[PDB]
DNA sequence: TAACAGCTCTAACAGGAATA
RNA sequence: AUUCCUGUUAGAGCUGUUAAC
C-alpha cells in the first residue's frame, strides 16, 4: 500500500486512528488537541509530546498507576497519552485495539514483549477494525519480525498493511498538511515550520510520450590511476604538459590518470613521480557533482571510449566535445541512414560539403555530446548540429545554418537522432546496453555500459 | 482553497485534464472519479459516501 | 533505465475578455468579444499625440491613419486572424490628434544626430516633448518617431535609445509607444497592425485581455538584473516584478527597483527581505490588505542560503513561498512521438528529479491556428525548428509542479506588448529584465516604483 | 486628475448616464498608478446639478 | 587571491517570419 | 523601438579543486 493510499486511508478517518512511536510531535500535538487520534502509545521518554500539547492548548497531558489507561480508555476521557515503557497498559492496549485502528511509527519491532502484546491484540474478533499499517522510511531496511507479523496478521484476517513513507516527522506534515477544519491558533503555532530542502516525488512512469535526447549511462563505478608527485602541481601546468606532449591517456588533477603507464612515465619524468596506484571511484554520479574536475575527466573518458574503433572525429567548441564528420570517410553505409534523414522529399542527403557562397568554409553533419548529472543520474546529451571546418569562421555560414536547419522539424529531427544514435553505437533502442572502453590495451582502462535507447517518458492516463 | 471558488475550481480542473482525465460533465466521469480516487476499495468508498451525505448536514 | 517519471501536458490557459467570454487565442478572442475593458468602458475613446521631425510626420500619421482600416496578414497567416480596424475589434473609436496637439520635434535633435549624443538627443526629444507636458488631459498616449537618420544613437555601449527616453519620460507619467521605420517594413500589415492597437489600448488604460478564473489571492514575484560595464568592474542591477490580481477586475502588473552597490547578482538578507516587504504593501493596497495566502518566486539564477532565509522572514506562517529558478539553457529537448508531424505540445511538463523538472513553454498548441482548422500551430517555427524546454529548479515550495507550471504557462500570456501567442518567460521574467534595462540606464528611478503601462 | 470637457457639453445636454461614463472614463490616468492612489476624491460642480 | 573545471546569464550584433 | 528569440562573438558572476599569502 503505497503512502498516498495510506494518506487517503488515514485522512478520512483520523478521528479513530490511534498512534503508536520538530514539525512531527508539534503536527501530533496539534492533531491531539484537535481530538483526533485519541489514543497514543509509545515506548520512549520523548517528554516533548506532553510539552507540545502544552505550549498548543496550555493545559497538562495526561502522561501513564494500577490500571489508570484503562480508567481513562474505558470511561471515553480523551486524548490519552501512555508509555510502554518496555501488563498495566497490555489490557488497555488490547481494549483500544478494537476502537480504532493502529499505526506504528519509528518502531523497528526487536522487542519481544511488545511484539506478544501486538500479537496477542490481533486474534479477537474484530481487532484492528480499520487497520494496521506499519509505516517504515524504506521497507527493505526494515526488520524481519516486521513483515513476519504483518504477513501473519494478514493471514489472520485483519486488514494490516506496510506501507513506505519518509520520516516520521514528514509523514505527520505531509499528513497535517491535509486536515481539514483547523482553529487558527493551532495552525499559527504550528505552521509546518518550513520546507528548505525541498523533495518533491516523481510520479509512476504512467502510459503521446515525448522521446529526450539523454542517453543513460549505467556505469555506477569505474577504476582509474594515481600518481604521486612529490612537489606541488597545478591543472595549468599539467594542461599544458599534455598540450605540449600530446599522449594517449586522459589526464587531470584531483594526480588522476587513465590510459597506459608508458605514457605516463613520458609525460612525467621518474624524479617527480613517487608511485602510481589505482583509485576506485565507487559513487560516479556523485563525485561528478561534488567535483567539476571529475565531470570534465569522465566526460572525456566517455567521448574517448565512444568514437575509439569508429570513423566519425572528434572535436572540441567552447570546451563542448562534438562527433563530428570526417569527409574522407562520409561515404560509408552506416551514414547511410544519416543520408535518408538529413535528404528531402525522400531523397539521399548531403552530410559533408561546401557551403554554397562562401570560399573555403567546408559544412558537415555533427552531434554536441555531453555528459548531465541529474539527480543521481549521467547522461549522454546528443544535440545535432552542424559543424564548420574553420572554426573561428563559423559564423561566416550563418545564414546557410538558417537555410539547412530551417525544416528539421519533429519527423525530420527524430529521423536525425535516431540515424546518429545508430552510428554512434551501431544498434536500435531496443534492448540495448551496449559497452564502449577506452583504451582497452592499457592497466588502467575505463569501459562504460551506456542504454542505448534515449530516455522517454509516457503521460500518465486512465 | 475553497472547491466552490472559480479560480480553485478551474486550477484541478485543469490539472485533472493534464492526465488524461475526462474533460468536463460528462458520462462516465462520475463513477470515474470514484473509482480512481478509492481504486476499488468499496469499503473505503461506502464510508466516504457516508460522510458526504451524513445525517447531520440535512435540513 | 531509459523509462523517466510521467509527463503532464498543462492544457493551454485561457484568457478573459469582454462579457467574460473565455478563448485561448488572444488576438482572435479580441475580434470575437473584444477587450475585456471594454464592459468597464475604462479607456472610452482614444485620444492620441505625436512627437516627431515634421519631415516624417506623413508617415507617423499614415500607420495611425492605417489603424482604422481593416488588414489582412500575409506572414504567419496560420496563426493570425483577419485586422478589423481599431473601432471595430476594440469597440473604440480612434481619436485624430487635433493640431494643438501634434508636435514637432525640435531641430537641434538633427543636429546633435551628428555629434553622436545619446543622452543629448534624449533630452532635446524630451525638451520638444515638453509643449505636452501643460496638456496631459487631452491626450492619453503619445507617439515619438525616431527616423532611421538617428540609427546612429539608436544603440551604442552603455547606451539604449528607447530605454532613456521611457526612463525620462516615465516620472513625467506620460505614455509613449516609441515607432520608428521598423514597424513600416515587416511585410504583414496585420502583424504590425494588432501589435501597435493592443499597445495603445493596454498604454491608454484599458487591459486587452485578462487570466481566465486566475486566483486573486496569489501574487507572483519575478527578478531579473541587467549588466552595467562600469570602467573598473561589473554593476548588477536587480529588479522586481509583480503581476498579482486585486479585488477588482484589474490586472496590476508593475516594476520596481531592489534597492547602494552590487557587483554580484544575488540579493543579501537585508535587500531581499526590503524588497519582498515592498512588493506585498503592493499585493496589500490593489488588494485591501488582505495578506497573500501564496507567493511565487521567479529568479534566473539560483537562490542563496541566505536569500531564501530572507524570503521567508518578511512574510507570516500562512503564505506559501514557492521559490522557483527559471532555465533557458538546458542541454535537454524533447521529440514528441505516438513521430508526431508537429513538435512537443506546450504546456508539457517533465520531473527530471526531485526540485527539478522540464517545462515546454515552447510547442505546438491545439486549435488556436486560423488557417487550416484543427492542426497544431508552432509559432516559433520562424527561428528553431524545435522547442527548447526551460527547466525549473525549486528551492522552497512544499510540493506540487502543477501549481508553478501552470502559473508560469498562464503567465506567459498576458504580455500585451508581445502580439504572439506566447512568450518564452512569465511576463513577470521579462517586465523585470526590462525594469532592470531601464534602471541600468537610468539611476534615478530606484525610488519609486511604477507600472507595466509605463515600460510595455 | 482633470475631467474631460465633454462631461460639462454632457451636463448641458443633460444626459446623466453619459455624465457617469465620462466621470468614469476620466479616472484612467489615476489608473496606471492605481497603486499610487489609496482613495479617490470626485467632485462635481453644481453646474453639472441637472444631471444630479 | 591566483589559476583551473562546469553552469548560467547578459552584452552586442544580425536577422527572418510559423510543415515549407 | 509593433513583436518573437534563433544564432554568432565575448565577458562576467556563482559554485567547486588546488597553490598559497
Ligand atoms: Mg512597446
Amino acid at each position: 500500500l503505497t503512502d498516498n493510499e495510506f494518506y487517503q486511508h488515514y485522512l478520512q478517518n483520523s478521528q479513530h486512528m490511534m498512534w503508536f512511536l520538530n514539525i512531527g510531535h508539534r503536527v501530533l500535538a496539534a492533531l491531539l488537541e484537535m481530538n483526533q487520534t485519541k489514543v497514543v502509545f509509545t515506548t520512549n521518554f520523548d517528554d516533548v509530546i506532553e510539552t507540545a500539547f502544552s505550549d498548543i492548548s496550555g493545559k497538562h497531558l495526561s502522561v501513564y498507576g494500577s490500571y489508570a489507561a484503562l480508567s481513562a480508555l474505558n470511561t471515553e476521557a480523551f486524548p490519552i497519552y501512555a508509555k510502554i515503557h518496555g501488563r498495566e497498559i497490555h489490557k488497555c492496549f488490547l481494549a483500544a485495539a478494537i476502537r480504532f485502528g493502529l499505526v506504528v511509527s519509528g518502531y523497528s519491532g526487536r522487542d519481544e514483549n511488545v511484539m506478544t502484546m501486538l500479537r496477542a491484540a490481533i486474534d479477537q474478533n474484530n481487532a484492528f477494525p480499520h487497520g494496521l499499517y506499519w509505516t517504515v522510511p524504506s521497507i527493505s531496511k526494515s526488520e524481519p519480525a516486521v513483515q513476519d507479523l504483518i504477513t501473519y496478521a494478514q493471514g489472520k484476517g485483519v486488514r494490516a498493511y506496510l506501507v513506505e513513507t519518509g520520516t516520521f516527522d514528514e509523514m505527520l506534515s505531509k499528513i497535517w498538511r491535509q486536515v481539514k477544519d483547523k482553529p487558527a491558533a493551532i495552525d499559527a503555532k504550528v505552521r509546518t515550520a518550513r520546507v528548505c530542502p525541498v523533495s518533491i516525488p516523481l510520479p509512476g512512469p504512467g502510459k503521446p510520450a515525448l522521446r529526450t535526447n539523454a542517453l543513460p549511462v549505467v556505469t555506477q563505478s569505474i577504476r582509474c590511476g594515481v600518481v604521486t608527485l612529490a612537489s606541488p602541481i597545478t591543472f595549468s601546468e599539467l594542461k599544458e604538459r599534455i598540450s605540449q606532449k600530446s599522449p594517449k591517456a586522459l589526464l587531470t588533477y584531483t594526480v588522476l590518470f587513465l590510459g597506459g603507464e608508458p605514457e605516463i612515465r613520458k609525460i612525467f619524468s621518474n624524479d617527480e613521480i613517487n608511485s602510481i596506484g589505482q583509485y576506485y571511484i565507487d559513487e560516479i554520479a556523485q563525485s561528478v557533482a561534488a567535483s567539476t574536475f571529475l565531470k570534465s575527466f569522465v566526460e572525456e573518458a566517455i567521448l574517448t571510449a565512444l568514437l575509439r574503433e569508429k570513423p566519425i572525429l572528434h572535436r572540441v567548441r567552447h570546451r563542448t566535445h562534438y562527433a563530428v564528420i570526417p569527409n574522407a570517410s562520409a561515404k560509408d553505409d552506416r551514414f547511410l541512414d544519416l543520408r535518408k534523414a538529413v535528404g528531402f522529399k525522400g531523397d539521399l542527403g548531403y552530410i559533408t560539403g561546401n557551403v554554397t557562397n562562401a570560399k573555403e568554409l567546408s559544412w558537415a553533419e555533427a552531434v554536441s555530446i555531453r555528459l548531465e548529472e541529474r539527480g543521481g543520474k549521467l547522461w549522454i546529451m546528443l544535440k545535432p548540429e552542424i559543424w564548420i571546418k574553420p572554426l573561428d569562421r563559423r559564423e561566416e555560414a550563418t545564414d546557410f545554418i538558417r537555410s539547412r536547419r530551417r525544416y528539421r522539424f519533429n519527423q525530420c529531427s527524430y529521423q536525425i537522432l535516431d540515424a546518429w544514435i545508430k552510428i554512434l553505437f551501431g544498434s536500435i533502442g531496443g534492448g540495448g546496453t551496449v559497452n564502449i572502453s577506452c583504451f582497452p590495451d592499457a592497466e588502467f582502462k575505463a569501459e562504460f555500459e551506456i542504454g542505448t535507447r534515449t530516455a522517454f517518458s509516457l503521460g500518465v492516463g486512465y | 482553497h475553497d472547491i466552490n471558488n472559480h479560480a480553485i475550481k478551474s486550477k484541478i480542473q485543469s490539472y485533472m485534464d493534464s492526465k488524461g482525465f475526462p474533460l468536463q460533465w460528462s458520462p462516465e466521469e462520475y463513477s470515474f472519479y470514484f473509482e480512481l480516487v478509492f481504486r476499488d476499495d468499496y469499503e473505503a468508498q461506502r464510508k466516504y459516501l457516508l460522510e458526504a451525505l451524513a445525517s447531520r448536514k440535512v435540513s | 533505465l531509459s523509462q523517466l517519471a510521467a509527463h503532464s501536458t498543462i492544457p493551454e490557459p485561457l484568457l478573459l475578455f469582454k462579457d467574460n467570454r473565455t478563448d485561448t487565442h488572444p488576438l482572435r478572442g479580441l475580434s470575437q468579444y473584444g477587450p475585456y475593458s471594454a464592459c468597464f468602458n475604462l479607456p472610452g475613446q482614444v485620444r492620441l499625440a505625436y512627437l516627431a521631425p515634421t519631415e516624417h510626420m506623413r508617415k507617423l500619421d499614415a500607420i495611425v491613419r492605417e489603424l482604422q482600416n481593416p488588414a489582412t496578414p500575409k506572414e504567419a497567416t496560420n496563426y493570425y486572424v483577419e485586422y478589423g480596424g481599431f473601432e471595430k475589434v476594440f469597440k473604440v473609436p480612434l481619436v485624430m490628434p487635433q493640431e494643438h496637439l501634434r508636435c514637432l520635434a525640435l531641430d537641434e535633435c538633427h543636429g546633435v544626430a551628428a555629434n553622436g549624443n545619446g543622452l543629448a538627443l534624449a533630452d532635446k526629444i524630451v525638451q520638444s516633448m515638453s509643449g505636452l507636458f501643460r496638456q496631459k488631459h487631452a491626450f492619453d498616449v503619445l507617439l515619438v518617431y525616431l527616423p532611421a537618420s538617428w540609427k546612429k544613437c539608436f544603440e551604442y555601449d552603455g547606451f539604449d535609445l528607447h530605454d532613456r527616453i521611457k526612463a525620462k519620460v516615465a516620472p513625467l507619467n506620460l505614455p509613449i509607444q516609441i515607432i520608428n521605420d521598423t514597424a513600416l517594413t515587416r511585410q504583414c500589415r496585420a502583424n504590425v497592425m494588432w501589435g501597435v492597437s493592443v499597445a495603445l489600448y493596454a498604454k491608454a488604460g484599458g487591459i486587452p485581455w485578462k487570466l481566465a478564473d486566475w486566483d486573486k489571492d496569489e501574487a507572483y514575484i519575478g527578478l531579473s538584473y541587467a549588466i552595467k560595464k562600469n570602467a573598473e568592474g561589473q554593476e548588477y542591477t536587480t529588479c522586481c516584478s509583480q503581476v498579482f490580481d486585486p479585488d477588482g477586475t484589474g490586472f496590476e502588473f508593475v516594476a520596481y527597483d531592489t534597492r547602494d552597490r552590487k557587483g554580484n547578482p544575488y540579493l543579501s538578507y537585508q535587500e531581499m527581505q526590503s524588497v519582498l516587504s515592498k512588493s506585498l504593501h503592493l499585493y496589500q493596497s490593489s488588494h485591501n490588505g488582505r495578506m497573500p495566502r501564496k507567493i511565487f518566486i521567479h529568479k534566473t539564477t539560483h537562490f542563496t542560503e541566505d536569500e531564501i532565509q530572507g524570503a521567508f522572514d518578511s512574510f507570516s506562517s500562512s503564505t506559501e513561498i514557492e521559490l522557483v529558478q527559471i532555465i533557458q539553457s538546458t542541454n535537454w529537448y524533447g521529440l514528441k512521438v505516438d513521430p508526431a508531424s508537429y513538435p512537443v505540445d506546450r504546456g508539457l511538463y517533465q520531473p527530471l528529479t526531485e526540485s527539478e523538472c522540464l517545462l515546454w513553454t515552447q510547442g505546438s498548441v491545439m486549435g488556436v491556428n486560423q488557417q487550416n482548422p484543427g492542426q497544431p500551430v508552432f509559432k516559433e517555427a520562424a527561428l528553431t525548428p524545435l522547442p527548447n524546454p526551460i527547466m525549473l529548479r525549486r528551492f522552497s515550495g512544499n510540493g506540487g509542479w502543477h501549481a508553478t507550471c501552470s502559473s508560469i504557462l498562464a503567465l506567459t500570456k498576458v504580455d500585451w506588448n508581445n502580439n504572439t501567442l506566447y512568450k518564452k518567460l512569465p511576463v513577470t521574467l521579462v517586465y523585470s529584465q526590462v525594469f532592470a534595462d531601464v534602471v541600468k540606464q537610468t539611476p534615478e528611478i530606484v525610488n519609486e516604483i511604477y507600472d507595466y503601462r509605463f515600460f510595455m
